[PDB]
């Protein structure tokens, strides 16, 4: 089906985690010691801030990490965290 | 308490003032130096500049008086009709702005870094050492493109950096933390 | 000339055809490898995956013929089709890979630089030194600090890039070109 | 924008330039080892395409380099070169 999303099944499977539940295109639970929830960013494929956000607040419902997994317009994979932030008050303010 | 308008910046020339306002919040820049410490500060006499946003903090919370070309005080209001007419997004932007200041955080120009702000704990030099903040625009989506390009401004090997943005429906204010996953 | 449409990609299968390609212009990349040498291809035996962009042109010059997951011949048309509804500003995108390919360039992903493409004229890899093309989309300007930005993007000491656009009432592909000056 | 244009001046000047002529709001002349042309960029004010284009336009038509003055929102001054680039034909095209 998708070469490119395929590229970060393959890569994560290489290392370790199980994929656990695909719950989306592009949404899915994999683990390796604590799950996550993957969200595949191909380059060139905008997503509103809305979804972004949506995703980020599915992470915290279910208790797990978010980690956006970017993918090059031919494969290469680069993976980042994301969370929202709240932000504390400045200690040395 | 006064400040000069004098285009898009605002200009303290009572150095007193200056010097209060520098160690108090690290506001300002002087002319012409920088990284100025708060433990040199009174061995300088220059003229202190601010930056819009920073001019308006301080005219609201009201630590400024702000006085036009003609001799008129320029109210709060008049500052933030400046910046909506001549700089995009203002209103968000300063909102971010103040954000951050409200929560005890030293808010500088960004531009040097390629982005928004540089947000600071204890102040710029020194040390410790900037959060990269990146605006996200009303209207405007996010790739994965955005992503590394705010690991690179990131002055961290982490490649952390945050976005923020002010969501319209509601008007928050809302950060993003992003940083390099190495799974 | 046979390769497979998969999803925003196209896999070359036919390892012979894929260092063809390799060898001929540098498109597409190795799986499992990167940065591969003209001369090391002959010892490579992996897939090659085409970006959306590298296959159109590619079918569009008659060196690549596309098939769907029916089976079915994939002609530019509707390449390009699937490419405008999935990638915001294809077309235009699409202008600047083939202006800068039409002229005889090596066009590579820019999302590791945080930019639109990596243009080269040798390649990788390598020998080396990558232009960071910036895009400039619709109905947006510019400012300092997009221009720093760029700076920073850059590998280069001169702080070097390049914004790439089109231009709204002539479809012209405009190319600028930045770089720190130190006065 | 009084004061952060002045800021411009000021480093210039430092730097040992002379400025020449003032053109217009936010574009002048100035002179150390040759003539360039300046345009002044204040930290969150954005300029159309076409400006820009435009300035780069004249620098041509002027026959002097284009430097961008990048102004931070409390005053200090970056410079960039800007150019229209011709990009010529890659010699080391590979054969197809």
């Amino acid at each position: 089906m998708d070469v490119l999303q395929e590229q970060v099944f393959k890569d994560l499977k290489s290392r370790g985690f199980k994929i656990i539940e695909q719950l989306d295109d592009k949404i899915f639970i994999a683990e390796k010691k604590e799950r996550y929830l993957f969200y595949v960013m191909v380059e060139g494929v905008e997503v509103t801030i809305q979804t972004l956000l949506s995703v980020i607040n599915m992470g915290e419902t279910l208790s797990m990490p978010v980690v956006l997994a970017l993918v090059s317009n031919d494969g290469t994979v680069t993976y980042y965290y994301v969370r929202k932030i709240r932000l504390p008050r400045n200690i040395y303010a | 308490m006064i400040g000069y308008l004098r285009g898009l910046a605002v200009i303290v020339e009572d150095v007193e003032f200056a010097r209060r306002l520098y160690k108090e919040g690290f506001y300002g820049r002087f002319l012409g130096y920088d990284k100025v410490k708060r433990d040199e500060v009174e061995k300088i006499n220059a003229p202190l500049i601010l930056g819009l946003y920073e001019a308006l903090y301080l005219a609201e919370k009201g630590r400024l008086k702000v006085m036009g070309e003609d001799g008129r005080e320029v109210a709060p209001e008049e500052l933030a009709a400046l910046g909506r007419e001549r700089m995009r997004n203002f209103d968000e932007i300063y909102k971010i702005y103040k954000y951050f200041r409200d929560l005890g955080y030293v808010v500088k120009s960004g531009l040097k870094f390629g982005a928004l702000f540089s947000v600071y704990e204890k102040g710029p030099g020194i040390d410790h050492a900037p959060m990269v903040v990146v605006f996200l625009e009303p209207d405007k989506g996010i790739s994965a493109t955005d992503i590394t390009r705010g690991g690179r401004l990131s002055h961290s090997v982490r490649k952390t950096w945050t976005l923020a943005t002010v969501l319209r429906q509601t008007g928050e204010v809302v950060l993003l933390g992003f940083g390099w996953a190495r799974l």
